[PDB]
């Protein structure tokens, strides 16, 4: 909708850790706060994938 | 003087790189390409919550001995 899928907070506001809190996009076209997806990607012990749709992760842009 | 840094790669494994503080981010991506095979223009590097920019050096980000970077892929183009 209009909320980050990871932190469930609005895109037009900060992530839970936040200040500059930019948004980023995956190839799967899901949007997250950069900080949120970075936290997720870091924790992953397997091939980086989207927390939402489990597609392989690539940053679009 | 030289140092080792740690890089978490897209396949999930952490690798090490031998680098210098004066190395550019481009230099680092080149090293990563040798090891991981990812073309530099498809690499995105982060230190903590900072995206690292080509043209900058490791020292510019105060990246130090055993600092850990996150490596992710960029959509080509
Ligand atoms: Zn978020
Ligand atoms: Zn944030
Ligand atoms: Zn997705």
């Amino acid at each position: 909708d209009e909320n980050c899928g990871i932190c469930r907070m609005a895109f037009n506001g900060c992530c839970p850790d936040c200040d500059d809190c930019p948004l980023v996009w995956g190839q799967c076209s899901h949007c997250f706060h950069m900080h949120c997806i970075l936290k997720w990607l870091h924790a992953q012990q397997v091939q980086q994938h989207c927390p939402m749709c489990r597609q392989e992760w690539k940053f679009k842009e | 003087s030289g140092m080792q840094i740690l890089v978490k790669t897209p396949r999930g494994k952490t690798i090490t790189l031998e680098v210098e503080p004066s190395d550019t981010i481009e230099n680092v991506k080149a090293k990563i390409q040798d090891k991981e095979g990812i073309p530099p223009d498809q690499q995105i590097l982060f230190f903590a919550v900072k995206r690292l920019e080509d043209g900058r050096t490791l020292s510019d980000y105060n990246i130090q001995k055993k600092s850990s970077l996150l490596l992710a892929m960029r959509v080509p183009g």
